[PDB]
This record gives structure tokens, C-alpha cells and sequence, in this order.
RNA sequence: UAGCCUUUAUAAAUAAUAAUUAUUAUAUAAUAUAUUAUAUAAAGAAUGGUACAGCAAUUAAUAUAUAUUAGGGAACUAGUUUUUUAAUAAUAUUAAAUCUCGAAAUAUUUAAUUAUAUAUAAUAAAGAGUCAGAUUAUGUGCGAUAAGGUAAAUAAUCUAAAGGGAAACAGCCCAGAUUAAGAUAUAAAGUUCCUAAUAAAUAAUAAGUGAAAUAAAUAUUAAAAU
RNA sequence: AAUAUUUAAAAUCAAAUAUAUAUAUAUUUGUUAAUAGAUAAUAUACGGAUCUUAAUAAUAAGAAUUAUUUAAUUCCUUGGAAUAUUAUAUUUUAAAAUAUAAAUACUGAAUAUCUAAAUAUUAUUAUUAUA
RNA sequence: AUAAUUGAGGUCCCGCAUGAAUGACGUAAUGAUACAACAACUGUCUCCCCUUUAAGCUAAGUGAAAUUGAAAUCGUAGUGA
RNA sequence: CAAUCUCUAAUUGGUAGUUUUGAUGGUCAUUAUCAGCAAAAGUAUCUGAAUAAGUCCAUAAAUAAAUAUAUAAAAUU
RNA sequence: AUAUAUUUUAGUAAUAGAUAAAAAUAUGUACAGUAAAAUUGUAAGGAAAACAAUAAUAACUUUCUC
RNA sequence: GAAAGAAUUAAAUUAAUAUAAUGGUAUAACUGUGCGAUAAUUGUAACACAAACGAGUGAAACAAGUACGUAAGUAUGGCAUAAUGAACAAAUAACACUGAUUGUAAAGGUUAUUGAUAACGAAUAAAAGUUACGCUAGGGAAGGGUAAUAUAGCGAAAGAGUAGAUAUUGUAAGCUAUGUUUGCCACCUUCGACUCAACAUUUCCUCUUGGUUGUAAAAGCUAAGAAGGGUUUGACUGUUCGUCAAUUAAAAUGUUACGUGAGUUGGGUUAAAUACGAUGUGAAUCAGUAUGGUUCCUAUCUGCUGAAGGAAA
RNA sequence: GGCUACGUAGCUCAGUUGGUAGAGCACAUCACUCAUAAUGAUGGGGUCACAGGUUCGAAUCCCGUCGUAGCCACCA
């Protein structure tokens, strides 16, 4: 007898975060084996096509006009954001930096260069 | 010719699967399209064997060449290649070999036709029969009148379904995918988009 | 070791569990062809590709007094027609674990809201046991659409669960024993007697068919409808 | 009557529900039976008895099988109303009239309630003497 | 050879897979060896019968054993580790 | 010479101590892909694979490409 | 026309285009483009070598012109 | 009206992708071309995915430097998912950290690199068999289920039957029953002879009966009822079976732990002895052959055969 | 990973301590014999194993790895 008795294991390749949810930046919001879902606005992708989020926000999966027949997942600001954005509008951007109040650290950040 | 005996290239073996019991009202495969005259499966949904239906064939056959342009139509093929282990074998320790092509025929489906030029329905009626002898489910005579079969007792005409244009359909209730490509089709989209 | 179990606690603590809202369309009313409210309909935010359904592309199967490509015959004087042989096309019809162009339900799953707080999650410090499982139902692999078989998936029970029912019964149908009491509601299952509890209605059977473990093709005799 | 199919509510008709409503639209429901085939070894084996009704003749029995149902029967919108039934009492001549009731079928667990007792926790008290 | 023989002896040689001191082959004698045949004999058998003594049985005396969850310890069918 | 002591080498079932995987009648043990897998993810068996893997690919196509030819300058001539 | 001297040419070698599915540098970056099959043909060429050809221009910009 | 450009639409990812298969890819991830050959670079890497641990995967950002690009920017190898291996012990370099009295050193550490443990989480640098002379600890980590096969039946009837499918026969395919065979499953850890048999009926004989151009008669053949009675003795073999001989009305087929070893036997199967053929280097071994060869039991209960006592008559 | 010593012709083998393309060997034609063949003579091919240096001058020295099996190391 011979038999074939041999397989991989399943590559847990769904989507790790879903329509709505909060995100952090890093996060990674799809497994993929290729582009079946693009990266959309504020987010980044991987070398294994991972799609993983830039800025803290909400994960929202769309399509886009401008790219039919292709799924996007982005991540929105806010809640309020349609993450399809407006074309014409202005980017809803983060600043995403704190000024240094304390003296002593406002210092040593001039000097540094 | 080659219904009882598939040519696929690559041979393997397959799993053995179930006979499908048709939920949703298919009808496909269960009407007279061919010939005048037919033998319908009555029963539950069976497997029948690619010997069977050779008899079945042979014993149709016996009536259909005495006749004037006589003809028999084979609706259905032996598709599935059926393994076998011996009953003299353990169990487990790998699968079977193969032991002959089967076909998985739904409750409602025609299996034969025939009609000739002089032939009378009484005939071809107790030709269907003996062929139905030989097979393992149990069969009926179907007319181009007589109505086709779905369940074991339910019955239903193809004149009745209605016809539907489905594109008309999609537009009055679009999905997603169709409403974003019409908004690329459209301008404000089509010149901006700078491929 | 993790999973599941236990003990003691911790909070700028509800983060847990369940459902709703979320969408699309219609009608009516009010503002500026758009927005809001109200009502109704639609298996109704996002993710999906199984059933079903389908034959598109792929892989397979059938038919044409149809067309083309050549071949084998055949009749008149190399040309020509017919009876064709295969392939290709055209038209019609079909199916598949590794086909899905259509496509469910269940499912995964997010925010806020409501409801559960004599309740949950999470974290901290500590103790375990367990890693032979079984059956039933559904969907499969193997087997022969065989096994009280075998292999896993989901749920339940048994395991570790006594009580009522299923004649008797680990796994089925109900239901979870803190201790009694026994008036009232009952569950599943029953109500001629054994055995706690019953009376009716309309049809059919005459075979003890059957009456809590439904045996097949087929045959005969009726009965309806066309 | 004869021949030949089908054993069907898809269509069709009938009946019922829901939207504008004496109609239309949408949905839901309604389409055979018996016998033979039939079958092994301690002993009949529905769990057992036994169960298919019958006038004369009962203050009285008449599936204890199969199928669709009800809780007396019929309309109206679980409820009331009417109808006869059954039982009883009264009055009149074993019958008639009047009225009262029964219509909540019942059995059934170590289920739930009630009825009491115990322990534990949560929240309120009372009495007695980290009060 | 036997009424009849998968046994025995003789002979043949596709020796699955004989062979020369893991000795080869054929004899005389020997063997409680193994198998087969003939004779004789017989209770081995057809087919058992009768008899004898020691037990068995009863009475007296002495007095074991393995075993044993508890037992008020029936048939049948069904069920069920 | 040989014998004995000490060191060194050859040989050894003579003799002693050990061992003889898990799965199977030589083949499977690690990794990847699809199906099985039941529209999230996961999912088994001596299940089916035209199964595939223990890698492969690099220091190289160079140098030259603006003040130049006789003579005289050096405000570009 | 011819002699010598001083030079210059001739080492004869493919890409001529941001090349685009013959083969060749398999990782970076910048710029650009589209394959395949099948069909109809064509010297040897034949089922099978190579080359050619094989979907639609409404609107827009520029140019010439009635 | 014409030319040129910009292009758009339709189709396509069936080609091509270093390589399997799958997903992705023309907005190309495919192809061509310039530069380049750098990012197939150096320190910190949060946060996620996955996940027992060991590991694995994607990766924002901060800092140093590099390449291409007018710029925007892009590059921490390859469209993605395989291409792999722990420690220990050695080895090579760099680091300037320790330097066993002090100074050097040695030796250890840090950082980078090296070769394999494929039974692939790797027990050692280094290990095969045999026992029927065996031993200890444990585990069970014919009956039951099934009915493929087998046996029997049914439906339909191709076809034999001098003619006519259905007197008799009945291909291959169809539908069942049985639990009599050979299997499969793993809940469950002795063949034959003698002796005595009990039960079944799917009847071999005997009784009744239907059919039989294939019942003239007589012998038969086939089918229905029928289990009352009956159903063999020898040669060979351990055999059941089978071959034959002689009979018989007939020499039926099963079930009963393939009835019956606390009833007998022990020829077969079987351990110790031994030999042969084959296998093996060998010890020894064999779906081999042969000679030899070990269990016993006073009956408590049930049951059955007989026999008493007591009793309610 | 380091260290060796060998690989001439179709076959076998020389040659080797440098100033050479040589030998029978089986193979095809003549010769001889009645007629074979033994024996006598025709010729046959070597990049003296891939491939570079030192002496006008190396098949032979030196010297890159092909190749064939060895050997060492590493063997955790
Ligand atoms: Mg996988
Ligand atoms: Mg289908
Ligand atoms: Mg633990
Ligand atoms: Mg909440
Ligand atoms: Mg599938
Ligand atoms: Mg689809
Ligand atoms: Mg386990
Ligand atoms: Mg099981
Ligand atoms: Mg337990
Ligand atoms: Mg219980
Ligand atoms: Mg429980
Ligand atoms: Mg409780
Ligand atoms: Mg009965
Ligand atoms: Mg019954
Ligand atoms: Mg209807
Ligand atoms: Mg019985
Ligand atoms: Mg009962
Ligand atoms: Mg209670
Ligand atoms: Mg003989
Ligand atoms: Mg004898
Ligand atoms: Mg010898
Ligand atoms: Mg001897
Ligand atoms: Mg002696
Ligand atoms: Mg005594
Ligand atoms: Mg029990
Ligand atoms: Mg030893
Ligand atoms: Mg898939
Ligand atoms: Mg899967
Ligand atoms: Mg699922
Ligand atoms: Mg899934
Ligand atoms: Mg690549
Ligand atoms: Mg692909
Ligand atoms: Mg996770
Ligand atoms: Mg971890
Ligand atoms: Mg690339
Ligand atoms: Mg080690
Ligand atoms: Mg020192
Ligand atoms: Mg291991
Ligand atoms: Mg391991
Ligand atoms: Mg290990
Ligand atoms: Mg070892
Ligand atoms: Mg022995
Ligand atoms: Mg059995
Ligand atoms: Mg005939
Ligand atoms: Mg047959
Ligand atoms: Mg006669
Ligand atoms: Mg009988
Ligand atoms: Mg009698
Ligand atoms: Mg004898
Ligand atoms: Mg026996
Ligand atoms: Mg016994
Ligand atoms: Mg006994
Ligand atoms: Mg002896």
C-alpha cells in the first residue's frame, strides 16, 4: 500500500478586524494571499499583501468610483467620516504630535538636530 | 458512445458524495427534449451503475431498430468514478481501486427517449418498462403532454414558471458593486481618475 | 505547557452576555429636484461563497436529411452528386470533492442604546484534576449510501444526574434531588383491565391489517380524477 | 357503459388569512385503499389480557386499529351569546312547563407555586448584650 | 494388495526444495523404535449376558477437603458490558 | 635469546556490559498548495492528490566624450 | 606623371529604438507598453518552422479646407 | 469635409509570474528601456496577527548612511504562501568587559560567522538479532454487530426446448430473505470419533394433490399440502468431507457455545527431545514433513431420573 | 573545508633519471596452398589526459582546476 497522507496547515488568512472597530496604528485589519481587498485611506500594505492601519481610527471596508471592481479597506479619523472621502474636500489629517509644555524638554529637542 | 465510459485525461479517483435531492424545484434534465416518448425516474434519487444503464440500453434497443428511423437518446452520463476496496481486504490502509463509472440521478430526471417513424405508444411504453426492469430505481413513462415530475408526488408545468429579464431586474434593485461602477462611468469620476 | 476547574483579592471598572438601531425602496406631510419626520414593505451596517441554483469559463456527455474541412465508396462525360467517416463550427439539451458567472439561512462581527449587577468580563496572587471517552441528531471522509464499524465537524445528554416516560433501558423524549409537606398549576408520556386517568365528532379499514421496533420490487382486486 | 392515462392543489377550482376593499392583489390550505409478496431452529409473544357489535331489549355495549379534529353543538368577536343535551328541584296532567347547575376533560415528575424547616449571600428590620 | 485402500510395498523421474565422512548406497544380525501385511487367536466389536470379590447403600464409632459478598437460588421469550 | 615489570600497538562472542524508535509488509515521520472543511477562522483518519519543497538568482558592456590644429596671447580670444 | 619623406586612413562586426513577449543580469529605482489563442493568407513550408493582417470612434484639441 | 493628436469604450490576466498548487496581478505584481548595482545596509523597533512554551508572520515610528527620481517619493531582497534544525562542545574573527597575590598572560564573556542532530523539539561521541528452555509486572487499553461473499426466494424474460419465452429450462442487469460459508468490525480475551440426542422444515423416503404439444402405460421431471414414522454398513484417511464397495423405501438439509471433554476418547492441532527439506552469517525459524509425548474434580444450588417423609382432606 | 599520487592509439602497453610521435596487438587487401587456415608484408590512428610557464629546445619539471579513489580535518 501507499497512501497520501500529507497536508500544510490552514494559514489563518481572514479579515482580523472588522467594519466599524476602533484601530491603533500597526494593527493589521486582513490576512491575504494577494490584493483581494486594496488598501484604502490611511492604511498601509505588507510584502504578504497584509493590509495594517497608519493611524488610530475606525476600520471601514468601501468601494471607491475612481477603482471599480476593486474592495478597499481604509481607516476614517472618526466615527462621523464616510471613509469613501470626498474627492474635492481637504484630507482629514492627524497631527499626531503633543507639545513639549515642560522647559527642560522643549530645551533638549531645540538642541537636538 | 462515450456516455458509459468517460475520457477525462487526467483519471482519479473521487469521493463518494451524495445524490442530490433538488430543494429548490430544478426540473433541469427532467423533461422530454429529444425524443416523443421517455422513461422518467420515480423514485428517491438513485445511483445507477454504468452496466445498468448499458441494459437498460440494450433492452430499449430490441424495440427501437425494427422501427423506421428509429432512435434512442441517452439523456444522462456515467460521470463519477466509482473505487472499490474488496471484501476480502482490511479496512483503512489507502483507498480502493476503480470499479466502474455511475451517474447520480435525481428523483424527477429522464434517462431515455426514443421515436420513430412507425412507432405506436403501446409499444414504446412496454419497452420503457422492460428497460426499467433492469434498473435499480423505479421508473416511469413520460409523454410530451404528461407534466414533469419534482417531488416523489408533486408535479409541475415549465409553460407556468414565469420569464424574467434579470438585467432590468438588477436595475430597479442594485447591489453595491453595479452602483459603483455607474459612478465611475460618470464624469466627475471618469476624468479624475488619472490612469 | 495551553484549554476547561477551584480559592482569595483588585478597581478613576461594565470593558462581559443578549437583542435593538445602522440599510434599501415606496407612500404621506413639512422645509430648501434635495433634506427631515411618520407609516409600510424588503430575510435589512460590514465580511463570506456552502446548500440551493446554474452550464458561463475549465473539465466532461448527447443529438442534428444544419454548415465547413478533408477521406472512403458511386453514376455519367479530371468535373459531380449522394450515402456517409472523423474533426471543427452552429443550435438545442445535460453534470463536477479539488467548476461557481447567480445565490440563502445559520455564521463571523462593529459602534452606540436598552436589558441582565443578589450578574458578568479583565487583571493579580496561589491550588488542581484531565490529555482511553460514549451515544443520539445533522452535514461529510473511509467502508459496500455495510457495522453496536472507523475518522474527525456542530449541538445535547451520559461521563459526574437521581426523578417521570420510552415493557425492561448510561447516551432517546421530559426534567436537574438542601429537608419535608402534598392543596394548586403542570412537562414528556398516558386515560377498557393489569395500571394513576376519558368523553366526543367525521371519515377509512375487516386484513386481528394494526394495536411504541412501519419489509422491497412486483402482482391482483377495488376507489377517485381526467 | 367502453378504451387509456394520472393518483395530482404546480396549474386549476374551492375554502381561509392579510393589504385598497361587495372587487383586485399577495399568501396559506385541500387530491386513494386492501390483499399477496412475508420466511428456522427452547415457547404463542401488540409488555400481557384482549380489542372490529347486534334489531327484539335493556336507568347500560358497539375499536382498545388507522387518518383529521374537539373538549357538549352552532354563530359572533381567549371571551360572550344562542341551541339543544345531561342531572336535579318545583308545578301541573310515566309525560309537559319553569328554573338551578355542569360546561373551567382528566392522570402525571424528586418541575413550579403554596405550605413549613435548614444553610449561604444580598437588602431591610426587631430583640438581647470592627454596638 | 482389498468387495471397496488418502495407509503399505514395487516401479517411473519436471528432485517446489536429493547427493557422498552435516558422509552416499545396498545387505546379515540386532531394536519394548515407526508404518504395513499374513497366520492364529480372541468380549475389540456384532451385542451384550451371567458370576466373583473390594467399594457404592444402611447401622455404630472416628472424622477430611477444595469452595463460599449475602441469598427466601424455577421455565420461556424479550432486554442488557 | 628469552623471561619478568612499565608503556605502546594488532586481534577478540574467547568473555563481559549494554541496545535493538514510533507507525507498517522495503515504505511514513520536517516544510508548502488545493480538496476533505459544512459561504469567518480552525478541522481528522494507513483520506485523494499529474502534488510540490530540503532551493535558485549578485558584484556586471568597460574606457573616452569641453578649450581643443600653426603663430601670438591670456578681459573669455 | 612619377620618386622619397612625413602623416592620415583600412583592425572593415551587427543594437540607431527609451527598443516592448526570440534569446540573454532573477535584487533597487525612474519612464513606458501589452499578452495569448484562433482565424485568413504567403518561396521551399507540409498538422507542426517565419512574416503579415483580424473590435468600436460618439465627444474633445490642433491643423488644412468648402 | 479631411489629416494628425489626445485618447476613451469593449475585451483580456486563457499569455507572462525563477519553481508546485492556490489566491493576486493590465491601476499590472507581466514585459521593454535609462541609471544603477544601491536597501540582498547599520542601532532601537511599538503595535498587531498567529500562538502551550520554543519559535513563526506583518510592521508604523526614531536615529546613521546609500541608490534611483525634476519632484512627490520609493527601496531594510524576490507578487504572496515552501526552500528547514535547539542547546551543549569545538572553531574563526572583531569587542576592551573580566583578568583568582600584582603586572602580563591564559581562560571566560559580549558581538558577528561556521558545520547536524531527516525517527527532522535533536536521549549517547558510540549498540543488531534470537528463545517452542524462558521469567515478572499489567492489558485483553467461539459469543455480539454487519451481510460484500455465500445459500435461498421473488419480479421481469433475452435465450434453449423438433414447432411455442413461462412442460422443463431462465445469460447479464433488478427487488428481497437467511445468518447455514468465506470475509469485515473489535463490545466481548479446539477439529474428529464414541455416547445420548432435543429442535427446525428450506421434505430425501412414506401419505394427499396441481402441471407435464414435452402426463398413453411404467419409470420420470416440476410445483402445492405434509415434520406422524423413518432416514447405512464397510475399505482408505486424524479427518468433517471426499473417493469407492455393498445395501436401502430413503440413504434430506440445518440449528442446538459449527449440541454434547465437572459424560468417554485424544488420532489431528498443540510446548519441552530429535531428524529432514527450505530460510538465516548465526542463535534459531517455517499458512512445511516426520517419531515421541501431562491436567484433575467425593456435586452446594438449578435442572433431570427414580424413591420416601410431612401436608389442608 | 585542506593534502596527495595516477588518466599516450580503437585494444595492450612503452616510454620514465629531458635534445622520439615507436612496439607488437585483434581488425580489412594482396601472398602462399588442391582448398582453408597458420605464417610472410600492405598500411591504418595518437592534439603523447583538459591546458598555461622556465631552457633556440620539457609528452618528462614547474603549474589553474576538470577527473578517480583515497587521505585529513569538522563531526557539536
Ligand atoms: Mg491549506
Ligand atoms: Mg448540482
Ligand atoms: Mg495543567
Ligand atoms: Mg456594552
Ligand atoms: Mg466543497
Ligand atoms: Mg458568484
Ligand atoms: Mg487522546
Ligand atoms: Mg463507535
Ligand atoms: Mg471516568
Ligand atoms: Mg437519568
Ligand atoms: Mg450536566
Ligand atoms: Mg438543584
Ligand atoms: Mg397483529
Ligand atoms: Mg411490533
Ligand atoms: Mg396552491
Ligand atoms: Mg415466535
Ligand atoms: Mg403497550
Ligand atoms: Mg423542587
Ligand atoms: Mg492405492
Ligand atoms: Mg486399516
Ligand atoms: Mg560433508
Ligand atoms: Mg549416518
Ligand atoms: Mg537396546
Ligand atoms: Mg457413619
Ligand atoms: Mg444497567
Ligand atoms: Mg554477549
Ligand atoms: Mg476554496
Ligand atoms: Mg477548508
Ligand atoms: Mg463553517
Ligand atoms: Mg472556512
Ligand atoms: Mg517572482
Ligand atoms: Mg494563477
Ligand atoms: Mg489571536
Ligand atoms: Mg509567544
Ligand atoms: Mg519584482
Ligand atoms: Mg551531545
Ligand atoms: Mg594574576
Ligand atoms: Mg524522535
Ligand atoms: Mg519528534
Ligand atoms: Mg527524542
Ligand atoms: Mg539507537
Ligand atoms: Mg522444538
Ligand atoms: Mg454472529
Ligand atoms: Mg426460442
Ligand atoms: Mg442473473
Ligand atoms: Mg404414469
Ligand atoms: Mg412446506
Ligand atoms: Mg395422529
Ligand atoms: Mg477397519
Ligand atoms: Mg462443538
Ligand atoms: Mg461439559
Ligand atoms: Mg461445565
Ligand atoms: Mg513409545
Amino acid at each position: 500500500s501507499r497512501t497520501s497522507m500529507k497536508d500544510s496547515a490552514g494559514r489563518r488568512l481572514g479579515p482580523k478586524k472588522y467594519e466599524g472597530q476602533d484601530v491603533s496604528t500597526g494593527e493589521i485589519i486582513m490576512r491575504q494571499r494577494g490584493t483581494k481587498f486594496y488598501p484604502g485611506e490611511n492604511v498601509g500594505i505588507g510584502k504578504d499583501h497584509s493590509i495594517f492601519a497608519l493611524e488610530p481610527g475606525v476600520v471601514r471596508y468601501y468601494l471607491d468610483p475612481f477603482h471599480p471592481k476593486r474592495k478597499f479597506i481604509g481607516v476614517a479619523l472618526r466615527r462621523d467620516l464616510k471613509l469613501p472621502s470626498p474627492h474635492f474636500e481637504p484630507t482629514v489629517r492627524r497631527f499626531g504630535r503633543f507639545e513639549l509644555t515642560n522647559k527642560r524638554a522643549a530645551y533638549k529637542e531645540e538642541n537636538s538636530i | 458512445k462515450h456516455e458509459y465510459a468517460p475520457r477525462f485525461k487526467i483519471v482519479q479517483k473521487k469521493q463518494k458524495g451524495r445524490v442530490p435531492v433538488r430543494t429548490g424545484g430544478s426540473i433541469k434534465g427532467s423533461t422530454l427534449q429529444f425524443g416523443k416518448y421517455g422513461l422518467r425516474l420515480k423514485s428517491e434519487g438513485i445511483r445507477i451503475s454504468a452496466q445498468q444503464l448499458k441494459e437498460a440500453d440494450n433492452a430499449i434497443m430490441r424495440y427501437v431498430r425494427p422501427l423506421n428511423n428509429g432512435h434512442l437518446w441517452r439523456r444522462l452520463c456515467t460521470n463519477v468514478a466509482v473505487c472499490i476496496k474488496g471484501n476480502e481486504t482490511r479496512m483503512g490502509k489507502g483507498k480502493g481501486g476503480f470499479d466502474h463509472w455511475m451517474v447520480r440521478v435525481p428523483t424527477g430526471k429522464i434517462l431515455f427517449e426514443i421515436n420513430g417513424d412507425d412507432l405506436h405508444e403501446k409499444v414504446a411504453r412496454e419497452a420503457f418498462r422492460k428497460a426499467g426492469t433492469k434498473l435499480p430505481g423505479v421508473y416511469e413513462f413520460v409523454s410530451l403532454d404528461s407534466l414533469v415530475r419534482v417531488g416523489l408526488h408533486s408535479f409541475k408545468n415549465p409553460k407556468d414558471d414565469p420569464v424574467k429579464n434579470f438585467y432590468d431586474e438588477n436595475a430597479k434593485k442594485p447591489s453595491k458593486k453595479y452602483l459603483n461602477i455607474l459612478k465611475s462611468q460618470e464624469p466627475q469620476y471618469k476624468l479624475f481618475r488619472g490612469r
